[PDB]
């Protein structure tokens, strides 16, 4: 309890998440009257206390977890005017980076600046990349074991541009005669094949990519590792309103009318099937034919040939022109490609295949038992779907050969002792539309912030430890029974992936199923109250709901292996053999695939050390360096941020070395009591100023804190030292109001 | 996960295989031999039983007994060397670790899923087991939850009305015309 006249508290408002509020009648144990902005009027109506606000001298610290009152108004007011007035991008919570999208340049990267961090401690300095990227490289000195910086967040909010300076720093500490070079000339590369124009932004990336730097047995660099995780393989065959598919189609298209590529026999972007869904061939300001021309820039640098070149945009133009073939039914179990058709002419030219074989394999599926052998036909919507699961397999067989290939340039023959290794991964997304895509994606994100709760509880049992406090007083947030909703058996996915094989599944009857098994014996997932086709999962940021329409057409990957065996026996180009060159794996849905892929990516995060960067785009319009509250608060509980915050303020988030507690509070303590120690000294002062021990705590190095009471500390030092201002200023006043007087009589 | 195994005694073959495969991995005649000669040559070696492939490779010095007629199991001992060859010799898997779905025909008697039952956790020690109809699976084959199948094996046909998903047992015909009585 304080709330005062000349109090300040925070205030909702629809226009700004928060607003500033002085208090204008004294509390008393009903409706409180408030002043404002703007003038002043308000009677706020308690419920059966508005949040309460940090004295302006510790707004715009270093640290959010530095302030005396935890809330989202804080939190939210320090990276508002750091962002704004100080034009600070970077801030802590906790051991979390959390960054900002200036989106202007800025000087702050210098080399002078790198120098500079070296060597220091992550308290040391004010928060930058460089001083995560420090931290880094001080731990795998400390301990051989290896380190991870996970740069997350928001398409946009720059993961990518925080993962390049993170590397510029090691690259100048440690590095010497180049990786920089060969890194980030792959950029375009990746960018390229990987990202695609999503609705709400361009150039979204759509894996998740790991670098993993090498070090030798000196800490100097040696060379580096490329791996990708979580491709949204879906993506090349169907596609949303107004999304595209990977840049590296429409740059292809684009670049059509070049003589190289006039054989490939390309149309405009609109043209073939797996370009036109989405109604949007042209991005406002990028030149898709200048991107194509820095692509292959990007390869020629890192040493893939011109042959090879040629032959990836063969193959893409073949996954184009396999695009358009068109199926006829002529019965309801059968279907056939209709005589001399041009599609097909064009593909198995470009692939050098038999047009005849490859028109029967598509129409026609294969089984032999142990002794003999059946050709059956299937009908057209099998053939379709049959279509599309080869054009996605080529995709991705394609995207993991390119990046062999650049592993192959990164790749340095000296023996890596040990790694630091840095994944930028997409955030939690939440969109007025949410569809197998999304939920993907929240499912990763599910799993990553399930290691990150992880770690901070292990951090902070590590730390009472070095303090002999109780650990009962601890907690974490426990999400596992949303990835046992999402992931076990009887789960949403083992559902879904059920329903891809029981005959005449449909979304209706995948969503009849979920109801079913998890309407009511789960609190996690929930029915939209006006609606059959959709679902509701109660994920950590956000409940979010997904619309079962066309879950199963993006689950579904069976890939006839007699399609393999045609593209494999072709003799025309030397790529196309050697991307299928070394099953179970051909009938995977790409659920399963995903989960795969997603454990994969844990167990090489969880054999390492994780330091965790957040990257918040500030406004959807590109406006440089002004905030939007509205979405920040989105980003903000995107990024677990907020729920780190207040568990902090739930336990003593307020930690004071003594002789800082003596440096603020020698005011407080009489120059008779100060001991010759000040350790003691501020053991006793402190429990003379509050009379009960479990506001606080001491520690062996710190002072804890509840919150609030430093806050408290403040208000009755400040109000200390205005009482000595007043003794000493009263005097010399009354000295001049003297001298004056005595003159006067004199 | 552990796949069951998927077994499924015809009167005539034995399909067997695992769960997902798309194809039954072993498939013979569901037959036993016996030797019907005096054993002249010593130290021949012996064997009091021929099953499957081998009976049939035999079967010139053989009496070759089925051990189902019209899906009926009619002699037990047989039945289980039959399940025994396929086990250990055609699958080569441990029976002890896979659930087992067998299959039968429609309105047969009772006694016969009985043992069928007994025989799988008492001799073999399945973990868990299954008995399903014939005609009901041939839809989940062909794609569909509405039809009528008509089934005809090696000992029995019969007809099962299935519509969206549910039998019409009242309708269910059996005829106990198939295969075998073709041939004779
Ligand atoms: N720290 C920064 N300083 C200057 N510009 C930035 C910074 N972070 C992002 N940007 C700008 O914002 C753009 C979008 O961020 P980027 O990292 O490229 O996208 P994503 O984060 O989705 O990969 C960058 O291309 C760059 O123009
Ligand atoms: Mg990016
Ligand atoms: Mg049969």
């Amino acid at each position: 309890e304080l709330y005062t006249k000349y109090a300040r508290v925070w205030i909702p408002d629809p226009e700004e998440v928060w607003k500033s509020a002085e208090l204008l009648k004294d509390y008393k144990p009903k409706v409180l009257q408030l002043r404002l902005e703007e003038g002043k009027d308000l009677e706020y109506c308690l419920d059966p206390l508005p949040p309460l606000r940090n004295p302006d001298i510790l707004v715009g610290e270093n640290d959010l977890t530095a302030l005396s009152y935890l809330h989202e108004p804080a939190v939210l007011h320090n990276l508002k005017v750091r962002f704004i007035d100080s034009k600070l991008i970077y801030t802590y919570c906790g051991i979390v980076l959390v960054a900002i999208n200036p989106y202007e340049q800025l000087p702050i990267y210098g080399e002078d600046i790198i120098n500079a961090y070296s060597g220091q401690n992550m308290g040391d300095m004010d928060p930058h990349i460089f001083a995560v990227a420090e931290e880094a490289y001080k731990q795998m000195a400390r301990d051989e074991r290896n380190q991870s910086i996970i740069v997350s967040g928001e398409s946009g909010a720059g993961k990518t541009v925080s993962a390049k300076y993170a590397m510029r720093y090691f690259a100048t500490v440690s590095g010497s005669a180049n990786v920089e070079e060969k890194v980030l000339a792959s950029n375009p590369i990746m960018e390229s094949i990987g990202n695609a124009k999503t609705t709400r932004n361009d150039n979204s990336s759509r894996f998740g990519k790991y670098i993993e730097i090498g070090f030798d047995k000196r800490y100097r660099i040696i060379g580096a590792n490329m791996r990708t995780y979580l491709l949204e393989k879906s993506r090349v065959v169907f596609q949303a309103e107004e999304e595209r598919n990977y840049h590296i189609f429409y740059q292809l298209c684009a670049s059509a009318a070049l003589p190289e590529f006039k054989t490939l026999r390309l149309g405009n972007a609109n043209y073939f099937h797996y370009t036109k869904q989405g109604g949007s061939p042209v991005i406002d300001g990028i030149d898709d034919a200048k991107e194509m021309v820095n692509t292959r820039q990007a390869c020629t640098l890192l040493g893939i040939s011109d042959s090879y070149q040629m032959g990836i945009f063969r193959i893409l133009a073949g996954i184009l022109h396999l695009g358009n073939v068109e199926f006829a039914s002529r019965d309801s179990d059968s279907c056939a490609i209709p005589p001399k058709h041009d599609p097909l002419t064009i593909f198995c030219d470009l692939m050098g295949v038999d047009y005849e074989e490859m028109a029967h394999w598509l129409c026609h599926r294969k089984l032999a038992t142990a002794t003999e052998t059946y050709i059956k036909p299937i009908s057209k919507l099998h053939a379709i779907n049959a279509r599309d699961a080869l054009a996605k397999h080529i995709y991705a067989n394609l995207f993991n050969w390119i990046v062999d290939h650049v592993n192959k340039a990164l790749h340095s023959t000296v023996k890596q002792h040990s790694f630091i290794g840095v994944l930028d991964i997409y955030g939690f997304e939440t969109f007025e539309i949410n569809s197998f895509e999304q939920f993907c994606i929240n499912y990763a994100n599910e799993k990553l912030q399930q290691q990150f709760n992880m770690h901070v509880f292990k951090l902070e049992q590590e730390e009472y430890m070095k303090e002999q406090i109780p650990w009962t007083l601890i907690d974490f947030y426990d999400n596992q029974p949303c990835i046992n909703l999402i992931e076990a058996k009887m789960g949403v996915l083992d559902l879904l992936d059920e329903e891809c094989k029981m005959p005449k599944g449909s979304d209706d009857t995948w969503a009849q199923k979920l109801y079913n098994t998890h309407l009511n014996k789960c609190a996690l997932f929930e029915k939209p109250r006006l609606s059959n086709k959709a679902f509701i999962i109660k994920h950590f940021a956000d409940k979010v709901e997904y619309q079962c329409e066309g879950f199963l057409e993006k689950n579904k990957d069976t890939v006839y292996e007699e399609q393999i065996k045609v593209l494999k026996s072709s003799k025309k180009f030397k790529l196309l053999p050697e991307l299928f060159q070394d099953s179970k794996e051909h009938k995977k849905t790409v659920g399963h695939q995903f989960r795969n892929s997603l454990h994969l990516l844990m167990e090489t995060l969880n054999a390492t050390t994780p330091h965790y960067v957040r990257c918040i785009k500030p406004n959807d319009f590109k406006f440089p360096f002004t905030f939007d509250e509205k979405r920040a608060v989105q980003q903000l509980r995107a990024c677990g941020v907020l729920e780190t915050i207040r568990i902090s303020a739930a336990g003593f988030p307020s930690r004071w070395t003594y002789q800082e507690f003596f440096s603020r509070y020698r005011v407080l303590m009489k120059q008779k009591d100060v001991l010759s120690d000040r350790k003691q000294t501020c053991k006793n002062v402190l429990e003379k100023l509050i009379l009960d021990k479990d506001k606080y705590q001491f520690g062996k190095t710190k002072i804890f804190f509840r919150a609030g009471q430093v806050a408290y500390l403040e208000k009755i030092r400040a109000d200390k030292l205005r009482a000595a201002c007043i003794r000493i200023q009263k005097t010399i006043r009354g000295w001049l109001m003297r001298k004056k007087y005595m003159r006067m009589r004199r | 996960e552990t796949t069951a195994l998927v077994c499924d005694n015809g009167s005539g073959l034995v399909k067997a295989g695992f769960a997902g495969d798309d194809a039954p991995r072993a498939v013979f005649p569901s037959i036993v031999g016996r030797p019907r000669h005096q054993g002249v040559m010593v130290g021949m070696g012996q064997k009091d039983s021929y099953v499957g492939d081998e009976a049939q490779s035999k079967r010139g010095i053989l009496t070759l007994k089925y051990p189902i007629e019209h899906g009926i199991i009619t002699n037990w001992d047989d039945m289980e060397k039959i399940w025994h060859h396929t086990f250990y010799n055609e699958l080569r898997v441990a029976p002890e670790e896979h659930p087992t779905l067998l299959t039968e025909a429609p309105l047969n008697p009772k006694a016969n899923r009985e043992k069928m039952t007994q025989i799988m956790f008492e001799t073999f020690n399945v973990p868990a087991m299954y008995v399903a109809i014939q005609a009901v699976l041939s839809l989940y084959a062909s794609g569909r939850t509405t039809g009528i199948v008509l089934d005809s094996g090696d000992g029995v046909t019969h007809n099962v009305p299935i519509y969206e998903g549910y039998a019409l047992p009242h309708a269910i015909m059996r005829l106990d015309l198939a295969g075998r009585d073709l041939t004779d």
